RNA sequence: AGGACCGAACCGACUAAUGUUGAAAAAUUAGCGGAUGACUUGUGGCUGGGGGUGAAAGGCCAAUCAAACCGGGAGAUAGCUGGUUCUCCCCGAAAGCUAUUUAGGUAGCGCCUCGUGAAUUCAUCUCCGGGGGUAGAGCACUGUUUCGGCAAGGGGGUCAACCCGACUUACCAACCCGAUGCAAACUGCGAAUACCGGAGAAUGUUAUCACGGGAGACACACGGCGGGUGCUAACGUCCGUCGUGAAGAGGGAAACAACCCAGACCGCCAGCUAAGGUCCCAAAGUCAUGGUUAAGUGGGAAACGAUGUGGGAAGGCCCAGACAGCCAGGAUGUUGGCUUAGAAGCAGCCAUCAUUUAAAGAAAGCGUAAUAGCUCACUGGUCGAGUCGGCCUGCGCGGAAGAU
RNA sequence: AAUUCCUUGUCGGGUAAGUUCCGACCUGCACGAAUGGCGUAAUGAUGGCCAGGCUGUCUCCACCCGAGACUCAGUGAAAUU
RNA sequence: CCUCCUAAAGAGUAACGGAGGAGCACGAAGGUUGGCUAAUCCUGGUCGGACAUCAGGAGGUUAGUGCAAUGGCAUAAGCCA
RNA sequence: GCUCAACGGAUAAAAGGUACUCCGGGGAUAACAGGCUGAUACCGCCCAAGAGUUCAUAUCGACGGCGGUGUUUGGCACCUCGAUGUCGGCUCAUCACAUCCUGGGGCUGAAGUAGGUCCCAAGGGUAUGGCUGUUCGCCAUUUAAAGUGGUACGCGAGCUGGGUUUAGAACGUCGUGAGACAGUUCGGUCCCUAUCUGCCGUGGGCGCUGGAGAACUGAGGGGGGCUGCUCCUAGUACGAGA
RNA sequence: CGCGGGGUUGAGCAGCCUGGUAGCUCGUCGGGCUCAUAACCCGAAGAUCGUCGGUUCAAAUCCGGCCCCCGCAACCA
RNA sequence: GCCCGGAUAGCUCAGUUGGUAGAGCAGGGGAUUGAAAAUCCCCGUGUCCUUGGUUCGAUUCCGAGUCCGGGCACCA
RNA sequence: AAAAUGUUCU
């Protein structure tokens, strides 16, 4: 699973997901799928997503994870009440706006790299479009 | 059982005094930690960095010098 | 789990095993040889032997690139020749597997390298952590060439292995 | 008859069709293939 | 003989039922235990309240017991609960901060009020003077992050193995370079707003400040926007700022403190409007013009699903005949080789050409032990008008199961 | 185990079937020797379990006899609001 | 009690929110006067090594601050006399 | 000269128990149940890596995703502390459908029999015992089946009171001790004559237009709706046989 | 997953106890004694101090996290 | 009568619609003793129930007979 | 003061 391997601090705020995303363009890769759908990509679904897509490919043509999961969302335990400060990290996401690219995809042919970001795209919760590395 | 329920009076720091502002000597224009604003003319940076006027007139913030500091003149009127 | 249990009986068993005519240098047989890891020539297309210091020879398989280093450096050490009457035993295949690593496939892949009539001698692995790839090296003892294509093929043949080679 | 919230054709043979407004494989090939929206 | 046995009176009180405003403030009926004993019972006596007595349960001590009752201290004290009685007029809060053996109390300040005084004092907006370091942005810094580059430094192996060190290698690989993100506790940038000061205009009952009298309040609530916490759960919770309720009626939101509209001095069987509405319940459009849905969608919901249906610019084939049906072929070298046990388009691996060609892949799927066989792509007719499939959005459909 | 959480421990008995009972094991969470240990005939309105007998306890209620309840006449409450 | 953030760019601002510190130290570690400029890196060089000390270059405050953090600090508030 | 550190410092000087308790308060604050929520739970669906000889989708279903239900464990503390009685059983039930049986159907890795799974379907039906307070569970033997939930985990002004949950006592354990324990053990008062709603019955009054006696119609409402085995079809279809 | 304590040579214990010094007993190994093994005698080796970060001049030592252990409290309805 | 299952080193068992068979014990053979146990080494040491068939190749799949273990039917 | 034992069958 995709985690930062060392961090500042353990526990992050929870924040706010508007605006859209800088990551929006094809940059490495021919393909890319392309987050309509804003929302949290945890790193297990990222994970799932990628081996989808790697599966797909049948690991020809290489593939790029640009989201990372760098924001650590904590939980309490059941049977736990509120105070008590906060709860420890479950898990860990990527902040995910509108345009945020999520994987990129070259070395495939199109049709073939697209049936792998369907997949891709079944494995993530939030709407996920395909699309190209455009000229400027 | 958190570890982290501690933190300290906040000491009402920033600008008291600002730009035109006519002041009496002795008054404070800034309370600070560093010298984030320097005394400039007719201003005195006092033991906290504490900036306070060592003049009558109006407060005057100032960009100066090739580290580009804030300055804190003091324009007599 | 059983998948798992199944793989380090296997491995054990692996490391329980490991517990002259050969190499006819130039039409003069019985000289003092070895077969390099470079690349390990069995019935290879053509061999050469360089003539070491100590050690006396090492066989290096023909069309190698450390050989032909050699060959630059000093051609006169180098020595072509015939891979002898073919050994009885004609020992060494490393046999490097890459795979993608799901709960049981390393076990299936010893498995599958058991019962096959070849002796293991030894077994290298690691996950590479690039993707979910299981990499390994089985240091393997085999009597031919076409006897090492079948292994090969079986090991194929099992669907999880990627790719199967010296 | 499958019932799912996705139906597909599931080889060239599967022929969608929405009789009251249900939409439904239907394949001659092989009858697994039927499906329901359900 | 007996703290012996059985069993009436006598003493007791294990069970059950009844009764529970009873026949009874502990009984009755049916049974049940003891019944010559540490038994029982009459009469009189003594033991006194932190005292008695107690085969000990805090049991009993007058229906009262972890300290009897009666009287006095005494109107104990109660930061708690309740309650606090005629009328009209003006103003009108707070549920904050700080402290508190304090957290439901209280005290000072904030806000309310009454009073006196005081300046162009304050507020609105407009131009000027400012400071910001938030939103946003960014990645030189702090960290973190993916990729590509060249690569010290390790690892493997080949020369050699005492080494020097040389070679290299689908092993890993710091620094540096180029591209990529992310950050409440990063900033080589940086707003809006807010805040402070000035000048100016109109306005506003001095609305501002000071001192003085009287307070109340210091449980807040929901709504909005900015957050923390929680699960970007809660009518959750804790903050910031405004609103409303609190303390605010009326109209709307079916009903609904806090949403929307709107601030009720009184009266009127006048009119205009706000939110919201205008077929009937029910006051007002069965208004007008052009579209859309057909699901009762409207009038609850997601991923995902689908020739549902509308609108848009643009593209490929198209009366050199398309698309769909219909009629034929879909061959030769050839069983390409190889690799396999066999592989003859079809376990798979690798080349993937040419030929006769109208066209026919060293073959897309089915099919065989493999051949064979059956469809397909591609081709010519047949036929006579559009058809194909994106991507754009509009509305809709399914997904969609709960209890009187 | 009046003690044992894990636990309805496991084994055996008893039953068609037993978290109880009895017996035995010992892995005594956390028994133990006068805040006594372990035995113990007799005793017990004592606790647990089993068996025979007996039965309307029950299957599953039925009828019957009386006292209330219902109607009349007389008297005449109550908590509550 | 102090530092940051939370805190919505003046101040302030809660939570059993998220992070760390203090309960001192120093007669020099204060005053002043004069001077000096860091971490790191490369190449080289007695034992001397990845790491002591010395040459120079790159580096340009990455360091230092008696201790936490933040803000500061080359005019240095850093380091010498 | 105060780790007056509970740091605005109550005294120089202070720890526990109470199930023997008591008083004053609080739904400002818990346990019960309701409410909001739905992390968890349960039930669905989306993707389909694989498994399933072959073959993702008969049946399964990884990595993941999206929902529903309110249904477990919880969260919150809005309702109730001038009382809303708690588990289980009993007695009566009533609704939901996410159907266990019964009816209809599709697919099937459906020969038949038997199943599996999915769709529809709530009319009716839907266990006696042993053990335990238990619900639950396990076991025994049935059954066409022994549904899963809601209903104040339905139902104590209907019963019970075995459990929990007062006062007695004891064991174990912790406590110096009073005592204490979602540890155990024995013992341990379950009140209410029904005003209103509701319900089941059952009358009186008036009406329905002059009255009276009958007989009807039927708007509407209720009840009822379960199923086994055996035999025939036929040892026929099917099946190599069984 | 709330409070403490611990993880060190093969075993058990010290050290930590306020960073810089790895000790004690048993075991092990090599000798010796004996006829031979014991016991006894002599000599020796042995430790990245659970692991991972961190603080540091430097960690076993101080601090955090994770892994395993041992106490422990997990209640009142 | 019919069916189903099982038949593998000495002996326990492992491996199945098809790739030349193992784990334990036992045994061997060496060092070593007189031979052992111990200690130290090294080692399959098999008619997969026989006979046929299928196949490019059978422990396994189909027969065909045996043997054992069932589970079913049968009333002279 | 302290001094344990000797694998089996021959
Ligand atoms: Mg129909
Ligand atoms: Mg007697
Ligand atoms: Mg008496
Ligand atoms: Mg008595
Ligand atoms: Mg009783
Ligand atoms: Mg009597
Ligand atoms: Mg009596
Ligand atoms: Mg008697
Ligand atoms: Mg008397
Ligand atoms: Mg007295
Ligand atoms: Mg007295
Ligand atoms: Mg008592
Ligand atoms: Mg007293
Ligand atoms: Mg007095
Ligand atoms: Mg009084
Ligand atoms: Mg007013
Ligand atoms: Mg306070
Ligand atoms: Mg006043
Ligand atoms: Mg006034
Ligand atoms: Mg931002
Ligand atoms: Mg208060
Ligand atoms: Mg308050
Ligand atoms: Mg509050
Ligand atoms: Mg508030
Ligand atoms: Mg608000
Ligand atoms: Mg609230
Ligand atoms: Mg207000
Ligand atoms: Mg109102
Ligand atoms: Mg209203
Ligand atoms: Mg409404
Ligand atoms: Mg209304
Ligand atoms: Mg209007
Ligand atoms: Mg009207
Ligand atoms: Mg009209
Ligand atoms: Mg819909
Ligand atoms: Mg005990
Ligand atoms: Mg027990
Ligand atoms: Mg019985
Ligand atoms: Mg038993
Ligand atoms: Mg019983
Ligand atoms: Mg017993
Ligand atoms: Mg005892
Ligand atoms: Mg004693
Ligand atoms: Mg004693
Ligand atoms: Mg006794
Ligand atoms: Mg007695
Ligand atoms: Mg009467
Ligand atoms: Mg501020
Ligand atoms: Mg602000
Ligand atoms: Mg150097
Ligand atoms: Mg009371
Ligand atoms: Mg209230
Ligand atoms: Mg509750
Ligand atoms: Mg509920
Ligand atoms: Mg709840
Ligand atoms: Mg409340
Ligand atoms: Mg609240
Ligand atoms: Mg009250
Ligand atoms: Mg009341
Ligand atoms: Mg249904
Ligand atoms: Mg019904
Ligand atoms: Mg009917
Ligand atoms: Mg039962
Ligand atoms: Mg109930
Ligand atoms: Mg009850
Ligand atoms: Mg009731
Ligand atoms: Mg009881
Ligand atoms: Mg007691
Ligand atoms: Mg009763
Ligand atoms: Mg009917
Ligand atoms: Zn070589
Ligand atoms: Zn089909």
């Amino acid at each position: 699973m995709l985690q930062p391997k060392r961090t500042k601090f353990r526990k992050m705020h929870k924040g706010r997901n508007r605006g859209l995303a800088q990551g929006t363009d094809v940059s490495f890769g021919s393909f890319g799928l392309k987050a309509v759908g804003r929302g949290r990509l945890t790193a297990r679904q990222i994970e799932a997503a990628r081996r989808a897509m790697t599966r797909a490919v049948k690991r020809q043509g290489k593939i790029w994870i640009r989201v990372f999961p760098d924001k650590p969302i904590t939980e309490k335990p059941l049977a736990v009440r509120m105070g008590k400060g906060k709860g420890n990290v479950e898990y860990w996401v990527a902040l995910i706006q509108p345009g945020k690219v999520l994987y990129e995809m070259d070395g495939v042919p199109e049709e073939l790299a697209r049936e792998a970001f369907k997949l891709a795209a079944a494995k993530l919760p939030i709407k996920t479009t395909f699309v190209t590395k455009t000229v400027m | 059982s958190t570890r982290n329920g501690r933190d300290s009076e906040a000491k009402r720091l920033g600008v008291k005094r600002f730009g035109g502002e006519s002041v009496l000597a002795g008054s404070i224009i800034v309370r600070q930690r560093g010298t984030k604003f320097h005394a400039g003319a007719n201003v005195g940076c006092g033991r906290d960095h504490t900036l306070f006027a060592k003049a009558d007139g109006k407060v005057k913030f100032e960009v100066k010098g090739p580290k580009n500091r804030k300055f804190i003149s003091i324009e007599a009127e | 789990a059983e998948e798992q249990d199944a793989a380090a009986l296997k491995q054990l068993q692996q490391k329980s095993y490991t517990p002259n005519g050969r190499v006819v240098v130039e039409g003069v047989g019985n000289l003092m040889h070895h077969i390099a890891r470079c690349c390990q020539p069995i019935p290879g297309d053509e061999i050469v032997g360089f003539i070491t210091q100590g050690r006396g020879i090492s066989v290096h398989r023909a069309d190698c690139e450390q050989l032909a280093e050699l060959r630059s450096h000093a051609p006169e050490r180098i020595v072509d020749a015939v891979w002898g009457e073919s050994y009885s035993a004609g020992y060494s295949l490393v046999v490097r597997v890459v795979a993608n690593d799901r709960s049981g496939l390393l076990r299936d892949i010893t498995t599958i390298l058991a019962n096959e009539k070849v002796n293991v001698l030894g077994v290298a692995s690691r996950s590479d952590t690039k993707q979910q790839l299981a990499t390994i090296d089985m240091t393997i003892e085999i009597y031919n060439l076409q006897v090492l294509g079948r292994v090969l093929g079986k090991l194929n043949q099992v669907p999880d292995v990627i790719d199967a080679r010296r | 008859m499958k019932v799912r919230a996705s139906v597909k054709k599931l080889c060239r043979n599967c022929k969608i069709v929405k009789r009251d407004g249900v939409i439904r494989v239907i394949c001659s090939a092989e009858p697994k293939h039927k499906q329901r929206q359900g």
